[PDB]
C-alpha cells in the first residue's frame, strides 16, 4: 500500500480525516512524540505535509469540526487544545487532572460541544471559548474509549465498564451495558442502521475479539454476538482499532498482530485479511466517503518496553480499499 | 482474501 | 508502575498464548498506554 511521506517520528495512536465539508482529503494523526500532523491526501495517493502542532506530552486522539474548520487535539499534558487551521494557531480548551485519552465533536440541534474522556474518570463538555466546562459527568473507572453519532456516545472505562449516553438538549447517560466481553476494553465504534440512525456499537478487546451490540434489538441473545479476530498454541492479539466503512456499513479492525481486517456484520462474514507487517497496527480510520482506508503500523507496547525498538520506522498506509470492503 | 464464516463465541 | 516485569504471555484454552502484556495478572489493572507513559517518564525507553 501507498506510505506517508514524512511520517511521525515515534509511535502513532490516533488517525482522523477531515469531514465532507472540505473539499479533497486531509489526515491527522497524533504520535507518542506530542505531535498533531496534518497531510492533504490527494487522488494521485500522494500526500503534502501541511502544518503541525505540539503538546507537552503524548498525543492520544484527534478529531474535526463538522465544519472543518478545526482540529482537537487530547494529550497525556492532562489537556486538550482547538487548533485553527486556517489561522495556523491552536489554545487550550480543556482542562483534566489526568492525560485525556479521547476527543469528540458534538454537533446537536441545539448546542455543539467537545467531549473529553479522561483517565480522571471524568467526562466533561467545552464549548471551546469558555475556561469553564459546560458539563461534567462522572465515570465508574478510567476512559479507554469513546465515540459518537449523535444522539449516541458509547464509552468503555476501566473494569469492563461501558455506558451508553443520550445527546438530546443536554448529555445525559441512557444505560450501563453490562459487557459482553470478558477482557479488557481498548477500541469501540458506532454503527448506524438502514435508516441513517445510531442502533448499536462493536466493541474491541485485548482477547483478539470484537462484540457487536444493537441497543434495542428484538431477541438480543441471537442477535448480538462475539467473534473472533487478530490470532494468528494459537497467539492472541489486542485489538487496537475499528471503524466502520462510511456507505458500506461493514468494518475494518486492526490489531497488535501488524495485520488488519475487513469485517461484514450482518452477514457475520470476515471479508479479508492482509498480511503481516513488520509491526502492530495501532491505528485506522476512513476518509468521509469511504474511498480511503488510512492505517498506521507503529509499537503499540503490547510486549512492554523490552520489545520497543526506537529506531524502527512508523509508517501511516493508505488503501484505496472502497470495493474490498462491499458486501454481496 | 477469500470471503469465509466468521469464527463466533458459541 | 512501568512495564518492569519481563513479558510472559499467559496460556489459555478455547491450547492459547495470549499476546498481550495485560493479560499478566501482574498488569491487569491497566492499558497499554498507562503502562507506556509510565514507561515514558521514567525515561524507560
Amino acid at each position: 500500500d501507498i506510505e506517508v511521506t514524512s511520517s511521525p517520528d515515534d509511535s502513532i495512536g490516533c488517525l482522523s480525516f477531515s469531514p465532507p465539508t472540505l473539499p479533497g482529503n486531509f489526515l491527522i494523526a497524533g504520535s507518542w512524540a506530542n505531535d498533531v500532523r496534518c497531510w492533504e491526501v490527494q487522488d494521485s495517493g500522494q500526500t503534502i505535509p501541511k502544518a503541525q502542532q505540539m503538546h507537552t506530552g503524548p498525543v492520544l486522539d484527534v478529531c474535526w469540526s463538522d465544519d472543518g474548520s478545526k482540529v482537537f487535539t487530547a494529550s497525556c499534558d492532562k489537556t486538550a487544545k482547538m487548533w485553527d487551521l486556517s489561522s495556523n494557531q491552536a489554545i487550550q480548551i480543556a482542562q483534566h487532572d489526568a492525560p485525556v485519552k479521547t476527543i469528540h465533536w458534538i454537533k446537536a440541534p441545539n448546542y455543539s460541544c467537545v467531549m473529553t474522556g479522561s483517565w480522571d474518570k471524568t467526562l466533561k463538555f467545552w464549548d471551546t471559548r469558555s475556561s469553564n466546562p459546560m458539563m461534567v459527568l462522572q465515570l465508574p473507572e478510567r476512559c479507554y474509549c469513546a465515540d459518537v453519532i449523535y444522539p449516541m456516545a458509547v464509552v468503555a472505562t476501566a473494569e469492563r465498564g461501558l455506558i451508553v449516553y443520550q445527546l438530546e438538549n443536554q448529555p445525559s447517560e441512557f444505560r450501563r451495558i453490562e459487557s459482553p466481553l470478558k477482557h479488557q476494553h481498548r477500541c469501540v465504534a458506532i454503527f448506524k442502521d438502514k435508516q441513517n440512525k445510531p442502533t448499536g456499537f462493536a466493541l474491541g478487546s485485548i482477547e483478539g475479539r470484537v462484540a457487536i451490540h444493537y441497543i434495542n434489538p428484538p431477541n438480543p441473545a441471537k442477535d448480538n454476538f462475539t467473534f473472533k479476530c487478530h490470532r494468528s498454541p494459537q497467539d492472541i492479539y489486542a485489538v487496537n482499532g475499528i471503524a466502520f466503512h462510511p456507505v458500506h456499513g461493514t468494518l475494518a479492525t486492526v490489531g497488535s498482530d501488524g495485520r488488519f481486517s475487513f469485517w461484514d456484520k450482518d452477514a457475520r462474514t470476515k471479508l479479508k485479511t492482509s498480511e503481516q507487517l513488520d509491526q502492530p497496527i495501532s491505528a485506522c480510520c476512513f476518509n468521509h466517503n469511504g474511498n480511503i482506508f488510512a492505517y498506521a503500523s507503529s509499537y503499540d507496547w503490547s510486549k512492554g518496553h523490552e520489545f520497543y525498538n526506537p529506531q524502527k520506522k512508523n509508517y501511516i498506509f493508505l488503501r484505496n480499499a472502497a470495493e474490498e470492503l462491499k458486501p454481496r | 482474501d477469500d470471503e469465509e464464516p466468521m469464527e463466533l463465541d458459541y | 508502575t512501568g512495564t518492569t516485569i519481563k513479558f510472559n504471555p499467559p496460556t489459555g484454552t478455547d491450547s492459547t498464548k495470549h499476546q498481550c502484556i495485560t493479560a499478566m495478572k501482574e498488569y491487569e489493572s491497566k492499558s497499554l498506554e498507562e503502562l507506556r507513559l509510565e514507561d515514558y517518564q521514567a525515561n524507560r525507553k
